[PDB]
Formats: structure tokens, C-alpha cells, sequence
């Protein structure tokens, strides 16, 4: 989820 | 200045008459240069001004004074050392002042019971009267030596200058007081010992100042041991008692520190009356510290108790505590129990050790602190020789085993440490039946970092059973792991002879392991061909020149034709190393 | 200069980054060990298999106290050293350091991070200039990224690479075909394989990334027949379990960043091929 480029 | 005496003299630096200290050493020859006659009337006054804080050698000439007794004329001069010596004394470097006392107090041995009244005790009052305090902090610790040997009405004055130094308007003059009051108290006559020691005991144990109180807790012990049992429950206990209560937790530390002093010192009636209830109330206490010191006395405890109704008080009395305390929050407590608890199983019994003690053993054996679970493992012996080894087998092996083989390497690995003490602990006979195959287990485990743990803790299980056992025990086993298809656990393999060869000596390196690394050699994988170039050269060392022409250097040279770049690396940096180049 | 190399090694081995003269020269030398090799580097088992570290220097020592250490263990990377990570810098120099002193023990093949773009956004660039005082280090290492394989075959069965497979790529041959020295471009078959991902909706189907593709098992099972191979090793997709199988184990992601940004809660996991391809894997939190 951290940002769709990857949590 | 002049020369006998100028020797001592430092006329190099640029100092304020410092002395030459490799020479305050040899002084007790400059003492000889002149005569006893001029050693007192030139040598004496010289030392006593002429003091300049060197402090390494203001220390040294203490400890010199004290050993002058003969240079001086004998007994009949002894005095002529005093001026001096109480000069250093008032000092400030505590050490000094220290030394100065030790010397005062060595040499009053030698003053004659006439010259004691006649000059030591005056130095005493001086002292003890004195303006500055180091003087009276130093004065304390001179009244036990004269106060035997001078007369009936000078042993009253040395009482009341005591007195008088523990009602001390300062608080380190009463501190001090307070820490010579036993040594005092020893050498009175017992009605004195009630009439004038109880009182200034009493008062100091009551003090305005924790610092002393705390110090009384000592005092007491000795005053104890004077006294009639009789005579305790009157003129000590209450006061200890209070001790156990005080309202400063250093007191009550004091207290606990001091516990299986006090329990000889009182006698198992008042032991058994007064002091197992205190120890339940210390054991309690809301200061870890405190709680902590105490358990650490329990199993001297417990040995102290009167054989007479003993166990029983124990199962009543202290083993609810313990269940206790092995669940207390501070692991500084919990520390404490553990390091002597299992030493409460003599003392007990085979039957109630197990029946009580062994689940006890068991918890903390499993705690978190791996601190207080190595201090159950440090202390098997005693729980061992009580109960069998099989019947403790039975109740460690299990929690053992259990860990050897765990989720979390890293707990895996806090067991593979425990190897080395259970091994030297329980015996070689237990270690090659129930121990050994885990050992060998992890030799062969998936973690790395768990596979070298248990690699070098072989050696360290040569350390305690010798090279015999090893070439009996695990050598083979471990030399089984070249025929396995896992290059992991080829080298392996050889990580366990390179540690070997440190602890095996030459012999048992050349004939059985040095053969299985140079076979190695023609290993398919790369990776084992170098270690084993690494190998020759780890365990090169250890073999004599002979084996090193014979099988090794060949070997090398072979390794270094390698189609493998490392391999053939790693086989030059061998023989470049070994001189076999 | 062999003596060297160690000195740097046991220096990094610190968390000690190297000097901006010496990365310039490690990579230099990299560059010339690294063409040499091909788009498609044959890989001889026994070797351990590992997929993303992206700067956890600390969970990457973690790594070599479970699977061995280098030289000792041979050591297959598949990319992704940088961005993310506290320690971009110093994990990155390690691994390429290790590369120049044991061509031989391990092999590094690129990411989707290895690249210009992707570093300026994600960590990489920005710590480069906090830990060296310009951007020149950062050149050093993106230059050398170029030259970085783009898959490797271990035993001409198990094929690995960083992202997956591309519609734009049946055979070995076509990957060997590719011109890998040049920035990963956003779409393409040198940019598929980089970025793609395994998926369960059959055939192809659009990246939710921006780039590459997803592929469903009868794209996997296609080509392994067609190429000889057991299965597919990738990585770049954070797995809960460290490791995870899929496309009736056909394919296999591997992720060695445990706790990935120090966020997510991941276990990482390590994949052994023995003597004999025989597979393996090790999972492992982070080290404390
Ligand atoms: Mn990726
Ligand atoms: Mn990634």
C-alpha cells in the first residue's frame, strides 16, 4: 500500500 | 640541603621539596646511613612537616612508618613514629589517611601499656577532638587496639570520646562511629557492652540520617553475637526489628544483606520467632532491590535453620514465598532466586525436591530472561546428586528437546550454549546417551549462523571431555557428512575438523581428519575444493613437517592447476602460508 | 588489488558505505565482468535463489546468517537493491562488490529499480546525495545497472528473472536477442520481464502497475514446455509468507525484504537449489 509501483 | 637525608630529596623537577618516591621505599637504609640516635632527632621531624601532597608517596611513607618500629630504638621509642603518622592521618586522599590508621594501629602493638596512656590514647583524643573532620573520621578506627591494655579509669575516657564521635554534629564522623562500633563493642567487658554500647547503638540505629542507620544493621550483628541470647529480646530485637520496617529501603537492603549474619548472630530460638516472619516481610518488599537481596539469601537460609524442626518451616514458612517471587516482575528478583534455588534440594530432600522444587525449576527454566534460565542450567549439581539423574533427566530433557528444536533459530541457538555446561555438569555418560544426537543434529540444521553454532560447540565439548572421547564420540559422525549430496553439509564437514584440529591435537588431526580433507579435494562443487585449500591451511599448523611435504604440498599444487578461479586462489594463499610454496 | 576488494568488503560488511573514488573504480571493473555475461546468464547449481532486498542492509545480514556466507554459499540475486530502504547505498555496493571479488559465487540480475527513472522517485537518488555530496555516485551505479542481466537459467531448467513473462517473448532465444545495455524502457519485452506479474485470471491481462503485464497459468504452462524449463523463480511482489507458489508451481515468487519498508508486515524467504536442483526454502523475519 505504499505506492501500485511496490504495502 | 644536606645529604645523609638528601637522598630522599628530588632536586630534578621544580616541586615544593617533593621527594624522590623510588626512595621513600628505601627508607628503611637512609635509617641506617644515620643511627637510631639521628634516625628520631634529624630523619622523623624531616618526614613529619615537609609534606607535600605526592599522595603516592605520602601512601608509601605511611606504609614505611609502620614498619620502623626496630629503626627507631625499639619499643622504648615507638612514640617517636606517632607525630608523623597522625600527621597523615588528617590528610585528605582517603587511601592515605587509610594507611596512616592501619600503621597507627600495627604499631601500638609495640607501645608498653604505660606509653599507650602516655602518648597513643592523647594522639586518640586529639583526633577524636579534633577541628577538621578527616581527623575524627580517622580517629574511630584506633579505639579497639589501646582500649584493652591501658587502665580502668582511661578505658571510661576512650568510651565517652566514642560516644561523643557517634553524636558527631557531622554526618560521615557518625557514619564512620557507626562502622567501628562492632570492633569496639568487641573488645569491652560485657556490662559495658550493655550499659554504653546498646545506647550509642540505639541512638545510631535511630538516626536523622539514613546513611548511618543503614550502617547499624552491621553494628548489630556484632553487638548480637556479644550478648546472652536472654538478653537479645530486650536490648536488640525491638531495635531490629525496626530495622526490617525502616522507612528507607537502604536499611532494609542493609537488613537483607546482612540476614544470615544476624541469624547466627541471634540464635535459632529468636531466628525461628523474629527473623522468618522479617525474611516473608523482605521478600515482599515493594523495592525490587530489596526483594532481590533477599531471596539471594534463601538457600543459606534455609541450610541455618535449626536441623531440629527445620523442613518444616520451609514447606510452611519460605517455599509459598519462593512460588512467589519465581512470578515476580523484576527480573532482577527473579535473577537473584534463580542463581541459588536449586540448592534448597539437599536440604529438603529427593522425595520433596521433587515433588516441589522440580516444578519450580521447570518455570523459571522456561523463562524469559535467559539470564535466570542459564542460572537453573549453571546450577544442575546439587539438584542432580539429591535426586537421580534420571529422575532429573525426566524433568529437564523434555523443556531441553523442546527448545533444541524450535520455531525462532535464535532460540534454538540460546540452547546450543547450554550444550557445554550440561555437558561438564551431568557427565560425559549422560552427554554421549541423551545429548549427543542433538548436537549432531544441528550440525546439519537449515540455518546457517544454528550449523556453526553447533560447529565451534564442538569444541568446546573436547574442552570438557578430551581428544579421546572425541575421536570416539564425534569425529566419526562428523566425517559421515562428505558422502552427503548437500554441498552445505560437505563443508560442513570440514568446518567442524578446522575447529578440531584446535583442540585434538596432532596425533588424532593427521590420522583421522587430515585424511577426509585431502580426499576432498576432487570435490564436483567449487565451493568445498577451496575450503578445503582453506582447510590444509587452518590445520597446516598443527601437523608436523613430514606430513606437509608427503600429503599436503602435492595436494596444493594440484588444487592450484584448478579449472576454478577461487579454487585455485585459495591453494596458492595456502602454500604461500604454510612456506610449502 | 584482490586485498583491496576484501578491505572494502569488510568495510561494508560494517554498514560503512565506500568512498565516491572507489565506487567509481568498483564499478568500472563491474562493468567489464558484467558484459561479458548474457541476457539469459547460465547459472550452475548449487546455488541459493533470492529476490528483492531494496536497501534493508540489516535483514540482508540477516540473509547470510541463514543461507551461508559468500564465498562459502553461491548466491543468486534477482534484482532490486535499491530504493525503499534506509540503506540503498551500502546494500547495493555490498552485493556489487562481492560480484567483482567472486564473479564465480554470485550473480545479480536487474530490477525494476535498477533503473534512472524509478531511483529519482523511490529513495536511491535522494540518498546518494545525502551520504556522498553530489550525484556522481548515483551515475556510477545506474550506468553500471545497464549492463546488468536480464534473467538467468540454472541448469538450463530453472529460468529467473526479476519481474515475469511477455507476450512479446515466446523463447530463450528472443531474450537473448533483446539489447539489454540501455535504461529499462516503459514497455517492450526488456521492460516485461522486469515488471510483469504471475495473476489468476487466465491469459493476458492488463498490469495494474503501469508496466509489463499479468499472466494466468496456461501462459506460464506454455512457456516452460516450450523452453525446457521446471519452473519460473521471480520475485518483485511482496508475499505475506516470504515465498509463495502459483500456476500449479509453475511459478514461484521469492521476496527477501522481511517487514518491506519497515511497514508492511512480511515474513522473506530464500530459495535453495542443491547439487541435484533440488528445491528448498527458508523463511525468515527480520533481524532485530
Ligand atoms: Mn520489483
Ligand atoms: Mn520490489
Amino acid at each position: 500500500x505504499l505506492x501500485r509501483x511496490x504495502x | 640541603s644536606l645529604y645523609p637525608i638528601a637522598v630522599l630529596i628530588d632536586e630534578l623537577r621544580n616541586e615544593d621539596v617533593q621527594l624522590r618516591l623510588n626512595s621513600i621505599k628505601k627508607l628503611s637504609t637512609i635509617a641506617l646511613a644515620l643511627g637510631v640516635e639521628r634516625t628520631r632527632s634529624e630523619l622523623l621531624p624531616f618526614l613529619t612537616d615537609t609534606i607535600y601532597d605526592e599522595d603516592e608517596v605520602l601512601l608509601a611513607l605511611a606504609e614505611q612508618l609502620g614498619t620502623f618500629t626496630t629503626l627507631v630504638g625499639g619499643p622504648e621509642y615507638v612514640h617517636c613514629l606517632l607525630p608523623p603518622l597522625e600527621s597523615l592521618a588528617t590528610v585528605e586522599e582517603t587511601v592515605v589517611r587509610d594507611k596512616a590508621v592501619e600503621s597507627l594501629r600495627a604499631i601500638s602493638h609495640e607501645h608498653s601499656p604505660s606509653d599507650l596512656e602516655a602518648h597513643f590514647v592523647p594522639l586518640v583524643k586529639r583526633l577524636a577532638g579534633g577541628d577538621w573532620f578527616t581527623s575524627r573520621t580517622s580517629a574511630c578506627g584506633l579505639f579497639s587496639v589501646c582500649y584493652p591494655r591501658v587502665s580502668s579509669a582511661v578505658k571510661a575516657e576512650l568510651r565517652q570520646y566514642f560516644r561523643n564521635l557517634c553524636s558527631d554534629d557531622t554526618p560521615m564522623v557518625r557514619r564512620a562511629a557507626a562502622s567501628k562500633l562492632g570492633e569496639f563493642a568487641k573488645v569491652l567487658e560485657l556490662d559495658n557492652v550493655k550499659s554504653e554500647i546498646i545506647p550509642m547503638f540505639s541512638n545510631l540505629a535511630s538516626d536523622e540520617q539514613d546513611s548511618v542507620r543503614l550502617l547499624a544493621v552491621e553494628a548489630c550483628v556484632n553487638i548480637a553475637q556479644l550478648l546472652p541470647q536472654e538478653d537479645l529480646e530486650a536490648l536488640v530485637m525491638p531495635t531490629l526489628r525496626q530495622a526490617a520496617e525502616d522507612k528507607s529501603w537502604r536499611v532494609r537492603y542493609m537488613v537483607a544483606d546482612k540476614f544470615t549474619e544476624l541469624q547466627k548472630a541471634v540464635g535459632p530460638e529468636i531466628t525461628k520467632t523474629d527473623l522468618v516472619p522479617a525474611f516473608q516481610n523482605l521478600m515482599k518488599d515493594c523495592e525490587a532491590e530489596v526483594r532481590a537481596a533477599a531471596s539471594h539469601k534463601v538457600k543459606e537460609f534455609c541450610e541455618n535453620l535449626s536441623a531440629d524442626c527445620r523442613e518444616n518451616v520451609i514447606m510452611s514458612q519460605i517455599l509459598p514465598c519462593i512460588k512467589e517471587l519465581v512470578s515476580d516482575a523484576n527480573q532482577h528478583v527473579k535473577s537473584a532466586l534463580a542463581s541459588v534455588i536449586m540448592g534448597l534440594s539437599p536440604i529438603l530432600g529427593k522425595d520433596n525436591t521433587i515433588e516441589h522444587l522440580l516444578p519450580l525449576f521447570l518455570a523459571q527454566l522456561k523463562d524469559e530472561c535467559p539470564e535466570v534460565r542459564l542460572n537453573i542450567i549453571s546450577n544442575l549439581d546439587c539438584v542432580n546428586e539429591v535426586i537421580g539423574i534420571r529422575q532429573l533427566s525426566q524433568s529437564l530433557l523434555p523443556a531441553i528437546v523442546e527448545l533444541a528444536e524450535d520455531a525462532k533459530w535464535r532460540v534454538r541457538l540460546a540452547i546450543i550454549e547450554y550444550m557445554p555446561l550440561l555437558a561438564g555438569q551431568l557427565g560425559v555418560e549422560f552427554f554421549d546417551e541423551k545429548l549427543n544426537s542433538l548436537c549432531m543434529a544441528w550440525l546439519v540444521d537449515h540455518v546457517y549462523a544454528i550449523r556453526e553454532a553447533a560447529t565451534s560447540n564442538l569444541k568446546k565439548l573436547v574442552e570438557k571431555f578430551g581428544k579421546e572421547w572425541a575421536h570416539a564420540t564425534i569425529i566419526p559422525k562428523v566425517l559421515a557428512m562428505s558422502g552427503d549430496p548437500n554441498y552445505l553439509h560437505r563443508m560442513t564437514t570440514l568446518f567442524c575438523i578446522n575447529v578440531l584440529s584446535e583442540v585434538c591435537g596432532q596425533d588424532i588431526t593427521t590420522k583421522h581428519m587430515l585424511p577426509t580433507v585431502l580426499r576432498m579435494a576432487g570435490d564436483p562443487v567449487a565451493n568445498v575444493r577451496f575450503n578445503v585449500a582453506k582447510s590444509l591451511q587452518k590445520i597446516g599448523p598443527i601437523l608436523d613437517n613430514s606430513t606437509l611435504q608427503s600429503e599436503v604440498k602435492p595436494i596444493l599444487e594440484k588444487l592450484t592447476q584448478d579449472q576454478d578461479v577461487d579454487v585455485k586462489y585459495f591453494a596458492q594463499e595456502a602454500l604461500t602460508v604454510l612456506s610449502l610454496a | 588489488f584482490t586485498k583491496e576488494l576484501d578491505q572494502w568488503i569488510e568495510q561494508l560488511n560494517e554498514c560503512k558505505q565506500l568512498s565516491e573514488s572507489q565506487v567509481k573504480s568498483l564499478c568500472e571493473k563491474a562493468k567489464e565482468i558484467l558484459t561479458k555475461e548474457s541476457n539469459v546468464q547460465e547459472v550452475r547449481c548449487p546455488v541459493t535463489v533470492c529476490g528483492d532486498v531494496h536497501g534493508q542492509f540489516h535483514d540482508l545480514m540477516e540473509l547470510f546468517r541463514i543461507g551461508g556466507k559468500s564465498p562459502d554459499t553461491n548466491y543468486l540475486f534477482m534484482g532490486d537493491y535499491v530504493d525503499r530502504g534506509y540503506y540503498s547505498v551500502e546494500t547495493v555496493t555490498l552485493l556489487v562488490a562481492l560480484k567483482v571479488r567472486y564473479r564465480e559465487r554470485i550473480t545479480i540480475l536487474r530490477g525494476n529499480h535498477e533503473s534512472r527513472q524509478i531511483t529519482q522517485v523511490y529513495g536511491f537518488y535522494d540518498e546518494c546525495l545525502r551520504k556522498y555530496g553530489n550525484a556522481n555516485v548515483w551515475k556510477y551505479f545506474t550506468d553500471l545497472f545497464d549492463y546488468l542481466p536480464l534473467t538467468a537459467l540454472v541448469d538450463g531448467q530453472i529460468f529467473c528473472l526479476h519481474g515475469g513473462l511477455s507476450p512479446s517473448i515466446d523463447t530463450l532465444d528472443h531474450i537473448r536477442a533483446l539489447d539489454r545495455l540501455q535504461e529499462v524502457p516503459h514497455e517492450g519485452p526488456m521492460c516485461d520481464l522486469l515488471w510483469s506479474d504471475p495473476d489468476d485470471r487466465g491469459g493476458w491481462g492488463i498490469s495494474p502497475r503501469g508496466a509489463g503485464y499479468t499472466f494466468g497459468q496456461d501462459i506460464s504452462e506454455t512457456f516452460n514446455h516450450a523452453n525446457g524449463l521446471t519452473l519460473v523463480s521471480r520475485a518483485h511482489q511482496l508475499v505475506m509468507e516470504g515465498y509463495n507458489w502459483c500456476h500449479d508451481r509453475n511459478v514461484v515468487t521469492i521476496f527477501s525484504a522481511p517487514n518491506y519498508c519497515y511497514r508492511c508486515g512480511n515474513q522473506a524467504a530464500i530459495m535453495e537449489l542443491d547439487d541435484t536442483l533440488k528445491y528448498s526454502f527458508l523463511q525468515f523475519d527480520p533481524a532485530p
